[PDB]
């Protein structure tokens, strides 16, 4: 097609780059070139590449970034879309700036002398504890090894080059070093409703071990990851999410506070953004 | 105005209950009084006139504040008394009528009327066989042996609603009735009907211009 | 002779259709009755003989009423004092018969007294201007309670049974004797466990895990209990001990007419729905703070040591 | 004026604060008979309520409206005076005399608070009638919306959330809970529904007839056996009465207990409620502000021994029987509104909003 | 004084067609077990220590099956007296016979052979004499009612009574039936016979646990032409009185049609009659032992559930049952011995002993009879019998109302295979 080799070139143009920026280009993109000039023939077009996108790539986050900004868009008829593109422009601006919010936010919580402890690769961790070096701040790190995918090795690797002693600890051996650890930071792949998050699969268990022993738990994430979804137990997730499942969900009672762009938050105060925004 | 009252004053073998026998206080004393007590600033009685006009002149006697005492016809009776006085009412109808020497605490009656807003609420006390539900409170079947050629008539439906019918047979209704104003509707678009006691009957509680109106739910109170 | 054996049969059909007799200690006091009238009225000499049939008519009997375990455990404790005797005589026929006669003595003087012991022991459990919550009746909790009460003065709780509203008249007594009851339905439990400071509660079957069979509403109140963290007391003599454990085992719950759970007369809706009324529930040892028995307070984490000291390993499964 | 209720019976020392009534003792056999001090209407209304005959909140609520409706529509303004402040100040009378003859649900304080609301909204310079009706329309509306568009939005969230071959338990009757289940047998869901009821009132027999009339595979039990049962079932679904700041749900006495007894074994919990059933205020527990009923209910007709038949004669019992209880915010997981799902977390932020703010 | 009774065992109301004519209809296993025996049952549960077992049609047969149950085994407390006639042919018959052999001496339990219940009958028995201890013993009979709804399926239409009692003394004033009546009448001096106080009741199930008098049977030798209970009934209360027991918390139905069979056996299997329930195998048996597990499912011993095969509610299934895989079981009682295919689905089907279904057998709301057998692809409708070693060819379909057995005047079908006629 012309939004399939664009997003695959987009991940191989910046390996640096997240999924949901991508798939916001991409679709951006994609308004901008097909000159769609109908009030509701351009809906069809928008939820045509969403469901492209997230057939391709089966990631809630680009999920929630086209439901949210596609309803951003929309909440914006020549006139429509003159000034839509303006909008969209500034939304792009945000979305850029969030990584840096949200590291500037949070990387004064580590108490210098603690021990992270993180699951697979993220963007946003790795982010947040750039900023917490860059601030002198020593401190020791364990991260799972991630066992579907080795992303804990790659994030080893990653932080290794940033000057801090990093241990890479194996799938389940959490639960024998969650008692060294201080404090855990993960980045969510997405925010549902009541706070939880459905992050990778051992995330769920780092928050349970979590309140086995009060640890502080702590998630980082922008807020175009905040997804319309309430799953009650895991099966509750959708499956398109999951695909031996890939993401599974962590209730909002595992988890003490969330690290975006709009501030620090008690996970009681996504559903609040969430309502206001109105999916 | 919740209720209006009304009092009937023409009988209906020992006594005639209109004018003449009076132990302390005149015969319709004892209605006027107890409605009286229990507000009823206005009250509505119907005066007979087959005596050549010798009622309301005397009922006027009785120092209350106000009463109004409509005349009647050479000859008539009690449904063709509500016939004649539909024009003057327009809410809920409180039927009682002259012999009426009674201690009721009638908010009981009333309160029967008003929580299950019923089509109809009596009054009775221990040759008319009236059948109850286990309750007591709403009437299920009500029948004289006047009118009753065949032995008895139940039917099979009221029995499927209501298994059980506790019946009484020795009991004597004092005429104090809570009609509706759509039941006086009905009276006075069928002038077939008279002698209100015996209309109670025609209750039709279950579904066969019969409707001027859904349920018509029917209730009684037996005294101590 | 056929006297025994219809006396037998009485039993075991008194067993199987109802509950007789009621209380469960006047069921050990019978049942061991005819075990040893038993153990007396028949042509056995050796020991192996003996415990041979007695494991024999103690099915049947278990057969008969699976829920009703007082009778299956004396069983058990009656085989665990010939193999006692055995043991001492061996380790001697016409002796070893009478001294097995004033064992079983020995263990029905003592059963009587399980009460008493638990009712003076109930004074160091209870402190003036206590609540106490109970559900259901137990004759063992309520002369617990109103031996108590002599010397104290407190408050009581009764959270009725439904469907079988025992706690109503277990409510009577206690007032009988001044002390302040108050009676509720078993809806209100949680609502009302905020301010309940003890939950004393009697029991229908102890098992070797720890976890008690105890009346139907039970496990939701020690649920309540573990949430507030108040502490969970088990008045159960030393008879109820079963040595059973929990999913070993077969027929757990007691199930009744659902005429007590849902009337005959709702008509044409009992043809579409499925009712269900069991009697007793399981309730885990992990929300039972103590246990208090004819021999002192113990905590569910020693009941397996007394299963040892009263139930031989081999007759466990009967 | 209307004389106070006596409050029949012994009351718990705890509960000493809360009224007692009995439900043989009423309240209008000091009344007259056409009744003057209180509106025809409010009277009906008042009867109605302490007899029981209205019991659901919604229920309650619609009657409670239409009262209004007929007593507005019979008001008539006195001389010298404007509707705005006369009518929310006779208004008083008839509230009290509700709360006397049962204490007031959630429902109805919102709807009589709205209510004053608009009367005091009321342009001075309007005349009467049309300001009378302008106040019936406005009825008509919000009854309307707040209840049934209410009710078909909850009805849709909840669908979307009940799956296929899924064990649902219900507790007690409750009118959204009912149309919640029978529109999701109704649109092609296949469940079957545990029903949970509890003494005195055994107001479970009445969802059960709903979901029975309704085809809906059904099974009844009462509340001690809930722990029984809950193995099989899949999820739990209550009916809210209340809705608090802080998120606890403020409903029938049974449903903080299976709430409890569900989290102990890993059932999600959810409650429908609306919008409108939300309030402001707060507890912390069944005790500070409950309502006490009539505590004869509790004697049981066990054949022939009757054994709280005299439980006055006995000087020290006492008998209790809580008609509300309040289940924590974290022993909850979904509340389904008009707005969709959301958690406890977020009511008072959904209070906000139907705040105008 | 002991207490005896007298056991009907021949329903003389010529009625299952042609179920009875193979087996008498008190041997008709209800859940594995015959109604005689849960007649009896009740009978030494309620304290009866002499019984009179009046059997006529296939007699032999009846003595055969009770000379082995338990009720005839020297230690049982109920002492059975089988007695053997070709000539009564109606209840009265059997009363005569009993007043002119002078069988009873006082209060004996009359009831039928066919009789399911658990009511304890103590309390109506001392009512009883009380009764006729004050009232110099004008009392003959007290009659034993269930408190039902006029809705409940046990209720069946054919059965249905209505009734107008004295609330003070419970005395019976009027009694009929309401078999295919839209109107009930009650005569005026019923209200002469007791004046304080009528009340009509329809919400009574008759459990047919009369308790009478002697005088009964002298009456019913005083009459010839009375020859069952209702006739006497009506005969005595139009001229001794009669009077009630009603039951609220206890269960009572005699099996008289097919619809009350099916009603009393799914009232069994949800032990509604407790303690008479398929697990309490209250007939001291050794094949008719069963598990109560969740649902009321009574996985019997060796029943050999197949892979993914689904028991839902109310399941009984009898030992050496065999049961394919992927079968769906709702509601439906398994006679012991049977052999189900795959993907069968039944549906509140009885089926007896011996049943032999092949796979894909859709089964709904029937009654198989013993040794009864379906082959392939073989659907039956609602309300359909098979009868006594009867076979259904492949690839058909019965209609609702369809009987099948191989007595030509007595079914749709005769000796020939139900393949085609
Ligand atoms: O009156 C009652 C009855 O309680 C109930 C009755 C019925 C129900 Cl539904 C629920 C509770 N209970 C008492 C129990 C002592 C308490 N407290 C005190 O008397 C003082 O408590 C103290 C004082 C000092 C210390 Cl260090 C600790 C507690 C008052 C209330």
């Amino acid at each position: 097609k012309e939004l399939i080799e664009y997003f695959k070139s987009q991940m191989k143009e910046d390996p640096d780059m997240a999924s949901a920026v991508a798939a916001i280009r991409t679709l951006l993109e994609f308004l901008k070139r097909d000159k769609g000039e109908t009030i509701q023939g351009l809906r069809a077009n928008l939820t045509s590449a969403i469901e492209t996108l997230c057939g391709v790539d089966s990631s809630v986050a680009v999920s929630s970034g086209g439901e949210l900004f596609l309803r951003f868009i929309s909440l914006a008829y020549s006139k429509c879309k003159k000034i839509m593109i303006e909008r969209g422009e500034l939304f792009l601006r945000r979305i850029s700036l969030s990584r840096n919010k949200i590291a500037d936010l949070c990387h004064t919580f580590i108490k210098d002398g603690a021990t992270i402890l993180t699951h697979a690769y993220s963007r946003v961790v790795l982010r947040v504890l750039e900023a917490a070096v860059a601030a002198k701040k020593r401190f020791s790190v364990y991260v799972t090894e991630s066992q579907p995918d080795l992303s804990g090795k790659k994030m080893a690797k990653a932080l290794c080059h940033l000057n801090v002693p990093v241990t890479v600890v194996l799938d389940a051996a959490v639960g024998y070093i969650m008692e060294k650890a201080d404090l855990v930071i993960v980045g969510a792949e997405g925010v549902v409703e009541n706070g939880g998050i459905i992050n990778k699969i051992g995330t769920n268990q780092m928050a349970v071990c979590a309140k086995a022993q009060n640890k502080p738990f702590y998630v980082v994430a922008e807020s175009f990851k905040f997804v319309r979804l309430f799953p009650l137990n895991q099966q509750d997730v959708p499956d398109k999410f999951k695909y031996h499942p890939w993401v599974d969900y962590t209730a909002p009672s595992l988890i003490t506070l969330l690290f975006t762009d709009l501030g620090v938050l008690t996970p009681s105060a996504v559903s609040d953004e969430l309502i206001k925004l109105y999916l | 105005m919740e209720f209006q009252a009304v009092v009937m004053a023409v009988g209906g073998s020992s006594i005639p209950k209109p004018l003449l026998p009076v132990g302390n206080k005149p015969l319709i004393w004892y209605p006027l009084n107890l409605l009286e007590r229990v507000g009823f600033e206005e009250v509505i009685v119907v005066t007979t006139r087959d005596v050549q006009k010798a009622l309301c002149a005397e009922f006027k006697m009785k120092m209350k504040p106000d009463i109004v005492c409509i005349p009647d016809d050479a000859d008539m009776g009690t449904a063709d008394s509500l016939r004649y006085i539909y024009p003057k009412l327009k809410t809920d109808v409180l039927v009682l009528s002259c012999d009426l020497i009674t201690d009721v605490a009638l908010h009981e009656v009333v309160d029967l009327f008003r929580a299950y807003d019923a089509s109809l609420a009596m009054l009775m006390r221990k040759r008319d066989f009236i059948g109850v539900d286990s309750t007591g409170k709403r009437l299920l079947f009500m029948a004289n042996e006047a009118d009753l050629d065949e032995e008895l008539v139940i039917k099979g439906s009221i029995l499927q609603k209501h298994p059980r019918i506790r019946f009484h047979t020795g009991l004597v209704d004092a005429h104090l009735y809570c009609l509706k104003k759509y039941i006086v509707d009905f009276l006075m678009e069928n002038g077939s009907i008279t002698s209100i006691r015996s209309e109670l009957i025609p209750y039709l509680v279950r579904k066969q211009s019969a409707s001027s109106q859904s349920q018509v739910r029917c209730y009684v109170h037996i005294m101590k | 002779g056929s006297e025994l054996s219809e006396r037998i049969e009485s039993f075991v059909e008194t067993l199987k259709r109802g509950g007789g007799p009621r209380s469960s200690e006047e069921m050990a006091r019978e049942t061991l009755g005819l075990l040893r009238q038993i153990i007396t009225d028949h042509r056995w000499s050796n020991a192996g003989e003996l415990m041979e049939l007695i494991r024999r008519e103690g099915r049947r009997m278990t057969a008969a009423q699976p829920s009703e375990t007082t009778v299956g455990n004396m069983v058990r404790r009656v085989l665990k004092i010939i193999r006692e005797e055995y043991g001492r005589l061996h380790g001697h026929y016409a002796q070893l018969q009478s001294n097995i006669i004033e064992a079983i003595n020995e263990l029905l003087v003592e059963l009587e007294g399980t009460m008493e012991n638990i009712a003076a022991q109930a004074l160091e459990h209870i402190h003036s201007n206590e609540v106490i919550m109970t559900i259901g009746f137990s004759r063992t909790v309520e002369a617990f309670l109103k031996e108590a009460a002599r010397k104290r003065k407190f408050h009581v709780i009764v959270a009725e049974c439904a469907p079988f509203c025992q706690g109503h008249e277990m409510a009577v007594n206690l007032s009988k004797a001044g002390i302040e009851t108050t009676v509720m339905t078993d809806a209100a439990i949680f609502a009302v466990m905020s301010r309940v400071n003890k939950v004393i509660i009697g029991t229908k079957t102890i098992l070797a895990n720890g976890a008690l069979r105890a009346v139907t509403g039970t496990h939701t109140l020690a649920l309540a209990a573990k949430h507030h963290s108040t502490p969970l007391i088990v008045c159960a003599p030393m008879f109820k001990l079963s040595p059973q454990f929990p999913n070993e085992e077969d027929s757990f719950h007691k199930f009744v007419a659902p005429e007590e759970v849902l009337p005959f007369t709702e008509g044409d809706i009992l043809e579409k729905v499925s009712v269900h009324c069991p009697v007793f529930d399981y309730v885990p040892p992990e929300l039972i703070t103590l246990f208090i028995s004819n021999i002192g307070g113990n905590a569910p984490s020693y009941i397996y040591r007394l299963m040892s000291e009263l139930y031989h390993p081999d007759d466990h499964v009967l | 004026q209307v004389p106070t209720r006596k409050d029949y019976g012994s009351k718990v020392s705890l509960f000493s604060h809360l009224p007692q009534y009995s439900r043989q003792n009423s309240l209008t056999q000091f009344m007259s008979i056409p009744s003057s001090v209180i509106h025809p209407a409010m009277v009906r209304l008042g009867l109605q309520y302490s007899q029981g005959l209205v019991s659901g909140s919604n229920a309650r609520c619609i009657a409670l409206l239409r009262a209004l409706q007929q007593v507005i529509q019979d008001y008539t303004t006195p001389p010298n005076e404007e509707l705005s402040r006369d009518l929310v100040n006779k208004l008083k009378p008839y509230m009290s005399f509700l709360t006397q003859c049962r204490p007031l649900s959630a429902s109805m304080h919102n709807a009589i608070k709205f209510l004053n609301k608009e009367i005091t909204s009321v342009g001075s310079s309007k005349r009467e009638e049309e300001a009378k009706s302008e106040l019936r329309a406005a009825i008509d509306r919000y009854v309307q919306e707040k209840i049934v568009l209410a009710a078909q939005a909850i009805s849709r969230f909840a669908y979307q959330k009940i799956s296929n071959g899924d064990v649902i338990l219900v507790y007690g009757c409750s009118s959204l809970v009912s149309r919640i289940l029978q529109e999701a047998w109704t649109e092609g869901r296949r469940f079957r529904v545990v029903v949970v009821d509890s003494r005195p009132w055994l107001e479970g027999r009445h969802t059960l007839r709903s979901l029975v009339h309704a085809g809906v595979p059904a099974s009844y039990l009462l509340i001690p056996a809930a722990s029984y049962v809950l193995p099989e079932v899949s999820k739990v679904l209550l009916g809210a009465h209340a809705l608090l700041a802080n998120g606890s749900v403020m409903s029938r006495v049974g449903t903080a207990q299976l709430a409890l007894v569900a989290r102990a074994h890993n059932v999600p919990v959810l409650v429908c409620c609306e919008t409108y059933k939300f309030c402001e205020r707060v507890q912390t527990d069944a005790f500070v502000s409950n309502e006490l009923d009539d505590p004869d209910d509790l004697q049981c007709k066990r054949g022939e021994h009757v054994a709280l038949a005299n439980w006055q004669n006995h000087a020290s019992l006492r008998l209790l029987n809580l008609v509300y209880d309040v289940t924590p915010p974290e022993l909850v997981d979904l509340v389904i509104t008009e707005l969709g799902m959301i958690p406890c977390s977020s009511v008072p932020v959904v209070l906000r909003v139907k705040s105008s703010d | 004084p002991p207490l005896q009774a007298v056991l009907v065992a021949d329903s003389f109301d010529r009625r299952f067609f042609p179920i009875s004519k193979d087996q008498p209809r008190v041997l008709l296993p209800l859940a594995n077990v015959a109604l005689i025996d849960y007649t009896l049952e009740f009978l030494t549960a309620t304290g009866v220590q002499e019984t009179f077992v009046f059997c006529c049609w296939k007699a032999a047969q009846i003595k055969e099956h009770l000379l082995k149950s338990k009720w005839c085994r020297p230690t049982s407390l109920n002492v059975v007296r089988i007695i053997t006639s070709e000539l009564y042919r109606s209840l009265g018959d059997v009363l005569r016979d009993v007043d002119a052999k002078a069988l009873v001496r006082s209060d004996f339990l009359l009831v039928y052979g066919d009789v399911i219940s658990n009511i304890n009958i103590t309390r109506a028995l001392e009512e009883h004499r009380l009764r006729r201890k004050l009232e110099k013993n004008v009392s003959v009979m007290t009659m034993i009612f269930k408190e039902s709804s006029p809705s409940h399926p046990t209720r069946c239409h054919e059965d249905n009574v209505v009734v107008a009692v004295d609330s003070t003394t419970n005395r019976v004033l009027h009694f009929q039936k309401t078999q295919g009546l839209r109107r009930f009448a009650f005569p005026l001096s019923l209200f002469q016979g007791s004046s304080d106080g009528v009340e009509v009741r329809y919400d009574l199930l008759d459990c047919h646990i009369s308790i009478c008098s002697p005088q009964v049977a002298q009456l019913f030798t005083d009459n010839f032409d009375y020859q069952t209970r209702d006739d006497f009934v009506r005969g005595l209360l139009v001229n001794n009185q009669i009077h009630m027991h009603v039951t609220a918390k206890e269960y009572g139905a005699r099996v008289s049609n097919l619809h009350m069979y099916s009603a009393v056996c799914a009232d069994v299997i949800r032990r509604w009659v407790y303690p008479l329930t398929p697990e309490a195998n209250f007939t001291d048996s050794t094949t008719q032992s069963c598990t109560h597990s969740r649902h009321n499912i009574y996985r019997g011993p060796e029943v050999s559930l197949g892979h993914g095969s689904i028991l839902e509610e109310n399941v009984l299934l009898g030992s050496g049952t065999v049961i394919g895989s992927n079968c769906f079981i709702t509601n439906s009682v398994i006679g012991p011995g049977c052999h189900i295919g795959d993907n069968v689905v039944l549906d509140q089907t009885y089926l007896w002993q011996g049943v032999r279904v092949a796979a894909g057998a859709q089964i709904h709301q029937s009654l198989l009879c013993d040794n009864a057998e379906v082959k392939e692809r073989v659907t039956l409708k609602p309300r359909s019998v098979l009868t006594s070693q009867v076979v259904v060819g492949p690839n058909i379909t019965l209609p609702e109302g369809s009987v099948i057995s191989l007595h030509p005047p007595d079914a749709e079908e005769d000796e020939d295979d139900g393949e085609f006629s």
